[PDB]
């Protein structure tokens, strides 16, 4: 505890994300709406806008 | 700061990985070079201003 | 993991050093986040931990 701040311990957590093309399993709390076809709309498929 | 000490360092082999042990500082900030590439390249002389 | 304060900058893509070379190496195409916080009140004891 008597060392300087440069030698103090630091806890490190590294969160690595996966941009794969497999079906997504970890998705955020954003709710999903219904599906509309044959109409000019904005779409958001698994973060693909 | 108005009488900063200048020391000339020459004719020696410099290992820059011991300054972390010497002093408790976070970042070894450098401007013209990178902190991790200071053992490959080498200069003529180096001056330390304290 | 837990490291020193001097070795926090080594946990990054494209970084070389003692930790990044012998303990934990990150990919150069890394896509993720790094979190580091001081733990001087948890990982430090008098006489050495």
């Amino acid at each position: 505890p008597t060392y300087g701040v440069g030698h103090q311990p630091y806890r490190v957590v590294v969160l690595s994300f996966e941009l794969l093309h497999a079906p997504a399993t970890v998705c955020g709390p954003k709710k999903s709406t219904n599906l509309v076809k044959n109409k000019c709309v904005n779409f958001n498929f698994n973060g693909l806008t | 700061v108005y009488a900063w000490n200048r020391k000339r360092i020459s004719n020696c082999v410099a290992d820059y990985s011991v300054l972390y042990n010497f002093a408790p500082f976070f970042a070894f900030k450098c401007y013209g070079v990178s902190p991790t590439k200071l053992n490959d390249l080498c200069f003529t002389n180096v001056y330390a201003d304290s | 993991f837990v490291i020193r304060g001097n070795e926090v900058s080594q946990i990054a893509p494209g970084q070389t050093g003692n930790i990044a070379d012998y303990n934990y190496k990150l990919p150069d195409d890394f896509t993720g986040c790094v979190i580091a916080w001081n733990s001087n009140k948890l990982d430090s004891k008098v006489g050495g931990n």
